[PDB]
């Protein structure tokens, strides 16, 4: 059912991180931190935030095709591994979405599990909000606010924006 | 009927293969400068619908212009092997046809036909580019009359 | 000549047309010859889960004027 | 009606790339003092169709070193992705009407460059590595300056929506107050494209063919369909940009008679590019957008907060 | 005798390095280039209508070998 | 506490244990950090989008800004590990002794 | 769910194209076929051996601004705010800390590619 | 003032591109603490109404709160119509 949508697309979520954390090749780890990246977008985008749905996938697209010019450069090998080529990496991968069926398993049939906290499985929609806002978006207007009430906040992440620059030439230097 | 439709399937299939011919990028010597001109502006292989491009998998017929050498042979049949078939060989010119001029060297394969097979050979050395023009009509005429479904449709 | 590259713009641009024109149409037979309901933001949404209730029909571009107030 | 909708957008963008492909080749061929296709059909008008029929009753292969699933899956994700930076434009009615559109667009055009990155490095080929690996190139030249010119603009219009960029053009392009600025998007839309004279992940003359070197028969028609797609869209893009159009609502055919005229008169302006310079080296592509474009971006940036706020015209936000 | 192709020494004065900055600045010689392409757009193309037409030859043409007679 | 939170936690649970099993390549474990802040992330936004926590709507932003910080010095050890070795295992990485 | 049905229709129709062309055409497959593309002679080594990137330094600059554009694309609706003297000031600070970075690296040479 | 216009042409002839980069980014910092119309900038954004304008309890003793909207008290976005 649809009204399921956003545990559904938390599964796949959960799938995409066991493909990179059995850690196959980085080019095949980078797959699957893209595909949790689109999901995790979903995901937001299903509690009100378009805008950080959007942003967090735009800047894990960036992030993975460097990460994927540095694995041919520096992270590859004659024969690239597969999640099926290797036992540890198929032993891991295999144990994950174990645990993950017998989470969603439990959850969609008791609608409860205790794991260090107790989840509820009536549904995400349980939690929405009745209330309609106005003429904006909630989101939107938290993150304009930056600029107005995050003055601070834009200097430090300013400043380490530019020190990060400095310190990647100082590191990489060599000499 | 079943035979009329697999003529006229067969008629759409050689008319797409006849009409859509792409050549490799593949020249030896100077019978591929008058290869060259059968693309200038006077010609204009391209309103015929031939195009050149330059990957053997992406190729449709190879055009062996000019001479092949015996250290040159293997690259010759490694891309020939590696162009999806359907695939026709053009052979173009004396020294593709039966190594013309340098029949008799040491170190030159007495026509491409010994390495790969060949569907049309154009005479010339070289062919003029309205020679070269013909064999390329004369090859689009071979695959219209081609049966592979209705030789299929009676097996 | 130059003007028999045309045809080959001319195909191109009706094929061009079409996407937009049938939207346009579409929307036109989906909203009873209305343009689509343009809801960006909640309050919109409000007022269009607002007409439904209100077209007695569970439609929302069924408008019902002053002849529905006595 | 909906599923009619979409077929009525993708069907018809199908059709009219394989129709930019002949009008690319006689477009080509006048400036080449040639004709191009006039045989197979009347001027031309079955090499489309002829090429399509050839191409998916061909054979394809799958290379002996390729690593089966993502070569694959690479072709299937550029067609996919191609079509689905359609639905947002308004034309002038969205078929998809999203309040982030700019973002959107932005966001599907950062995960189509995997459908040449995959591509490449799934044909275990030394030319389609290096091909992939030009494509990184190009992304990281071209990703910065692209999102900060788009962002320069909308200070103008207000917001992400595309169909807003309709009101904010109602009494004047904004070629006028944001020439520099369409200039250099121009620019960013040909390296975004990989076309001419940044033409450099295929790179014919150099690469043979770059990222899909081992892509045969249908496989290698999607690449080469995705591709035509792109430069129509970024050239409606473009149009809604820079050029909008009128837009009256008893009327909605003629503001898409005129909106298609110009889309047309962009998408031929990239043929008539690729007719007339040479192939930028891809590290002279990266100092041209970091070294030109950038610096001028973050000016004008800057210039398009303040201007603004100095003359009181900041835009609605809705 | 000789001549020298590319040993010139450009202007420095105000409207000379004005003119180089327009035309780094506005691609002016890039746009000459288009200019070039556009006039070929508008010729009549050089193409024959091969096999309707011939490429012109002349008797000294050296073709197919023939035996003759008296 | 919805279904969503347990999956997303999972998430997290199992890009920290990927990041503490090293296989070989110092890659593969930078891959698990992004990882990490990316359930992080997600976390952090769910809770803020579904309390209405208007100005906390620029933390998960701020949250990316020095996940990319973190990633790009991890991108530039990794160019110095692969420098002196020719390739990114973690087990050349074994001069110093405890 | 119209999103949702436009996505499964473009991929789908994807889809269809791509099994279309692996089952109508005739197949012969051989070795030498499907081995890889060399320009004609076998390649000596292995695609899969490291390729070394002479622009990584402006691949990790391309990391931090990349993260630019995400605090940048807020500023349409910045624009609206009531207080307009901060986040004008704020604004205009962050561009030019981004352009510094931009003076720096060029000065150092960070822009150039490794020979 | 000799040997400034020095560089200047020197910069001109040579990064005609971050002459104009700086050129722009000067006005940007500049202009806006010269414009008189920075002021309405500030003066449309806070006359724009996204929230509800809740009423204050009347007790008598508000002479500058209206109690009709169309009553000549309260703020007048006069000159925001000529503006
Ligand atoms: C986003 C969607 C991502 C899709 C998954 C990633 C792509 C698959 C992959 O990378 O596997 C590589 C890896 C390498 O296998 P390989 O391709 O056989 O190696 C190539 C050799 O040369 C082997 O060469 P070969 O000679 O054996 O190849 C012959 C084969 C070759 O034929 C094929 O390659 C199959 C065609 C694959 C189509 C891929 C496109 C998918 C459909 C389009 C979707 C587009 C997006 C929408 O032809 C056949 O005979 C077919 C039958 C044999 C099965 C082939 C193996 C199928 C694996 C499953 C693929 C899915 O495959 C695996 O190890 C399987 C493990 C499971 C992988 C999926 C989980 C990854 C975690 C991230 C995803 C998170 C979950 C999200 C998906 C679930 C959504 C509900
Ligand atoms: C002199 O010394 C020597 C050399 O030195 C130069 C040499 O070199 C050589 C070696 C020689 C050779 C290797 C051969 C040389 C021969 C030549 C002809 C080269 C000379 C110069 C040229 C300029 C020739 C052609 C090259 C170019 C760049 C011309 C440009 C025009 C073109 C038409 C090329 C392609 C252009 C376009 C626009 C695309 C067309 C491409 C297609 C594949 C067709 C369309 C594509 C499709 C996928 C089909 C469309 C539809 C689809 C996909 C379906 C959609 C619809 C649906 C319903 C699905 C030798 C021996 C030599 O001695
Ligand atoms: C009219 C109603 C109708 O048609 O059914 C939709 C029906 C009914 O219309 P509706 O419910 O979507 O809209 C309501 C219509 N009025 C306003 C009249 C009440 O919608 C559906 O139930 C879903 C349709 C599923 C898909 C329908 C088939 C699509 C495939 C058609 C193949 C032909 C496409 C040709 C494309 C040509 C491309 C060039
Ligand atoms: C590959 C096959 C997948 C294609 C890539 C899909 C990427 C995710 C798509 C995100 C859509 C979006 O941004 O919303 C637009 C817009 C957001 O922009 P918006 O601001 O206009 O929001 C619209 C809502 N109103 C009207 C209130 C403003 O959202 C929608 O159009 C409707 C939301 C539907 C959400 C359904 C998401 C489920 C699909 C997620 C798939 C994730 C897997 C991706 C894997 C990629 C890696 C291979
Ligand atoms: C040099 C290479 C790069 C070239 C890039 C630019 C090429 C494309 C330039 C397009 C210029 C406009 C094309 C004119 C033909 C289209 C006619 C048309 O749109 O309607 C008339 C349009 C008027 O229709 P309108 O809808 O655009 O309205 C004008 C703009 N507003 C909305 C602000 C009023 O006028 C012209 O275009 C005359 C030129
Ligand atoms: C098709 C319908 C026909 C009309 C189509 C339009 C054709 C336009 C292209 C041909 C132009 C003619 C060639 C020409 O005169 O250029 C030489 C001329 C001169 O070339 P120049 O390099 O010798 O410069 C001479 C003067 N100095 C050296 C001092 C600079 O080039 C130009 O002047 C063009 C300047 C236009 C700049 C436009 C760039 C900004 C674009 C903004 C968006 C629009
Ligand atoms: C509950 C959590 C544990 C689930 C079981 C996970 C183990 C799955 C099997 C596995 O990972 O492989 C067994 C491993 C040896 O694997 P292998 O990499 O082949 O070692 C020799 C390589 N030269 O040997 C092991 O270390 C398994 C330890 C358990
Ligand atoms: C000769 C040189 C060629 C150069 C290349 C030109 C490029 C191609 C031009 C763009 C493509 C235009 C093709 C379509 C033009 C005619 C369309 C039209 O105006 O139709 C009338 C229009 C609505 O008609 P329509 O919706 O399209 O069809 C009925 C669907 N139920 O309703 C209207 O009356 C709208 C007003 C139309 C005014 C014209
Ligand atoms: C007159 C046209 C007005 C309209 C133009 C509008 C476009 C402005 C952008 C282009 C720049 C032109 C404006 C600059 C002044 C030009 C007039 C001028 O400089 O006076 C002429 C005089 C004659 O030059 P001359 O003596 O032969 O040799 C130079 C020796 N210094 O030269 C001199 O000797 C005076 C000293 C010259 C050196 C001054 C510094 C010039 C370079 C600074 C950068 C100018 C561009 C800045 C804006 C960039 C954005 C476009
Ligand atoms: C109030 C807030 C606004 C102020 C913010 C404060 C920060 C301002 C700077 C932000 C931008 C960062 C870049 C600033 C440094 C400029 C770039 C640089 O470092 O140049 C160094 C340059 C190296 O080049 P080199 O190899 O030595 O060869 C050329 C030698 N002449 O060596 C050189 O020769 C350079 C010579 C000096 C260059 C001076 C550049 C000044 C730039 C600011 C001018 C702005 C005003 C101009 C516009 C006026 C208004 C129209
Ligand atoms: C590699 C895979 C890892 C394991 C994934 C889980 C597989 C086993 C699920 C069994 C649970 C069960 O019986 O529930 C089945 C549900 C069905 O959906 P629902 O919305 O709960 O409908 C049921 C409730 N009704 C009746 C109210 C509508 O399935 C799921 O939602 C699982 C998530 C989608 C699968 C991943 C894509
Ligand atoms: S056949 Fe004649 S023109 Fe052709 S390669 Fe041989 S000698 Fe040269």
């Amino acid at each position: 059912m649809m009204l399921y949508i956003v545990f559904i697309l938390s599964v796949i979520f959960v799938m995409g991180f066991v493909g990179f954390s059995s850690k196959p090749s980085p080019i095949y780890g980078g797959l699957g931190l893209i595909v949790s990246g689109g999901v995790g977008c979903g995901i937001v985008l299903n509690f009100g935030g378009s805008f950080l749905g959007l942003m967090v996938f735009l800047i894990y697209l960036g992030g993975m095709m460097v990460v994927f010019g540095y694995t041919t450069a520096m992270a590859t090998e004659q024969y690239p591994e597969i999640w099926l080529s290797n036992k540890a990496v198929l032993g891991a991968f295999v144990t994950g979405l174990l645990m993950e069926f017998f989470m969603v398993y439990y959850v969609l049939k008791d609608k409860e599990v205790e794991v260090v906290f107790e989840f509820n499985g009536l549904g995400d929609w349980v939690i929405y909000d009745t209330g309609d806002s106005g003429f904006f978006s909630e989101e939107a207007m938290g993150i304009a606010a930056l600029y107005s009430y995050g003055t601070w906040l834009v200097i430090v992440t300013g400043w380490s924006l530019l020190i990060g620059v400095v310190v990647i030439m100082e590191i990489t230097r060599g000499n | 009927r079943g035979e009329y439709v697999v003529a006229k399937l067969d008629d759409l299939i050689n008319w797409a293969r006849r009409s859509s011919l792409w050549p490799m990028t593949f020249g030896l010597a100077c019978c591929a400068v008058e290869m060259m001109h059968m693309a200038a502006p006077r010609y204009d292989m391209d309103r015929f619908g031939v195009v050149f491009r330059a990957s053997p998998r992406q190729s449709d017929v190879m055009i062996v212009a000019g001479t092949l050498t015996n250290k040159m042979a293997p690259a010759l049949r490694k891309v020939y092997d590696q162009m999806p078939e359907p695939r026709y060989v053009v052979s173009m010119g004396s020294c593709a046809n039966g190594g013309g001029y340098y029949h008799y060297s040491y170190s030159v394969v007495r026509g491409c036909d010994r390495i790969v097979p060949v569907d049309i050979y154009v005479p010339g050395c070289p062919p003029t580019a309205e020679a070269l023009l013909y064999g390329i009509l004369q090859l689009q005429k071979k695959i219209k009359r081609e049966k592979r479904l209705r030789i299929w449709y009676r097996r | 000549m130059w003007f028999e590259v045309l045809p080959g713009i001319a195909v191109m641009g009706v094929c061009l047309f079409i996407p937009g024109m049938a939207t346009a149409r579409i929307h036109r037979f989906s909203n009873g010859g209305k343009e689509k309901r343009v809801a960006h933001y909640p309050y919109q949404w409000y007022l269009m889960e607002r007409d439904r209730r209100v077209s007695g029909v569970n439609r929302s571009y069924v408008s019902k004027g002053l002849e529905n107030i006595d | 009606m909906f599923m009619i909708n979409i077929l009525m957008l993708i069907i018809p963008i199908l059709l009219a790339v394989a129709f930019l492909t002949l009008v690319e080749r006689k477009v080509l061929g006048y400036m080449q003092l040639r004709k191009g296709p006039n045989v197979v059909g009347p001027y031309g008008l079955l090499q489309p169709i002829a090429d399509a029929i050839k191409l998916f009753i061909k054979e394809p292969l799958r290379p002996a070193t390729s690593s089966a699933s993502m070569f694959i899956l690479a072709p299937i994700m550029a067609l996919g992705l191609a079509l689905t930076m359609w639905i947002p434009l308004p034309m002038p009615y969205p078929l998809i009407n999203m309040n982030l559109g700019v973002l959107f667009m932005l966001a599907m055009s950062s995960l189509a460059v995997y459908s040449i990155l995959w591509s490449g490095w799934a044909s275990n080929s030394k030319y389609a590595l290096i091909g992939a690996l030009r494509a990184v190139a190009q992304t990281i030249s071209y990703e910065v300056t692209l999102a900060i010119i788009l962002l320069s603009v909308l200070l103008m219009s207000g917001s992400f929506t595309l169909s807003t960029l309709i009101t904010t053009q109602e009494q004047m392009w904004l070629i006028l107050p944001a020439w520099p600025l369409a200039m250099m998007w121009f620019i960013s839309t040909l390296a975004e494209t990989n076309r001419a004279p940044f033409d450099l992940t295929e790179g014919e003359s150099e690469l043979v063919s770059g990222f899909n070197v081992e892509y045969a028969a249908g496989p290698f028609a999607l690449f080469f369909m995705a591709e035509y797609a792109n430069i129509i869209m970024m050239n409606i893009f473009t149009a809604i940009l820079f050029l909008g159009t009128s837009h009256n609502p008893h009327m909605p055919e003629l503001y898409t008679i005129n909106f298609t005229i110009k889309s047309l008169l962009l998408t031929m302006s990239f043929l008539w590019i690729r007719a007339s310079y040479p192939r930028f080296r891809y590290d002279q592509l990266m100092h041209l957008l970091w070294k030109n474009f950038l610096p001028l971006t973050l000016a004008l940036c800057m210039w398009h907060v303040s201007l603004p706020i100095l003359t009181s015209g900041i835009p609605p936000q809705t | 005798t000789y001549k020298y192709v590319n040993l010139r020494e450009p202007s420095m004065d105000m409207k000379s390095v004005t003119d180089r900055a327009a035309q780094t600045l506005l691609w002016t010689e890039l746009i000459r280039g288009l200019g070039m392409t556009l006039s070929y757009l508008f010729r009549e193309p050089a193409t024959i209508n091969y096999p309707f037409e011939k490429g012109p030859l002349s008797p000294r043409f050296r073709g197919e070998h023939a035996l003759r007679r008296y | 506490m919805s279904m969503v939170y347990m999956n997303i936690m999972m998430a997290f649970t199992v890009s920290l244990v990927g990041l503490l099993m090293y296989r070989s390549h110092l890659m593969s474990s930078l891959l698990c950090l992004e990882g990490m802040m990316l359930s992080l992330f997600v976390m952090a936004a769910l809770t803020i989008l579904n309390s209405h926590f208007t100005l906390a709507s620029m933390m998960p932003i701020i949250l990316l800004v020095f996940a990319a910080c973190e990633a790009a010095l991890g991108l530039s050890l990794l160019v110095m590990v692969s420098n002196t070795y020719g390739t990114d295992y973690v087990q050349n990485l074994n001069l110093l002794q405890c | 769910m119209n999103l949702m049905l436009a996505l499964l229709t473009n991929f789908t129709l994807a889809t269809l194209l791509v099994i279309i062309a692996f089952w109508l055409p005739q197949l012969n497959v051989y070795s030498e076929k499907t081995s890889p593309y060399e320009c004609g002679f076998d390649p000596m080594g292995s695609a899969r051996l490291p390729f070394s990137m002479k622009f990584f330094l402006v691949a990790i600059t391309f990391l931090l601004f990349d993260l630019e554009i995400a605090l940048l694309l807020p500023l349409p609706w910045a624009s609206q705010t009531a207080n307009l003297n901060t986040m004008l000031t704020m604004a205009l600070f962050l561009i030019i800390l981004l352009a510094v970075s931009l003076a720096y690296e060029w000065t150092q040479k960070g822009l150039e590619w490794t020979e | 003032a000799e040997r400034v216009a020095a560089f200047l042409k020197n910069v001109w002839a040579k990064e005609p591109v971050l002459v104009a980069s700086f050129a722009i980014a000067g006005l940007a910092v500049i202009l806006p603490t010269l414009s008189p119309y920075t002021k309405y900038s500030l003066m449309i954004n806070r006359a724009t109404p996204y929230n509800y304008p809740v009423p204050l309890r009347d007790d008598g003793n508000m002479p500058d709160v209206p109690s009709h909207p169309q009553d000549p008290q309260g703020p007048s976005l006069e000159w925001l119509k000529r503006l």
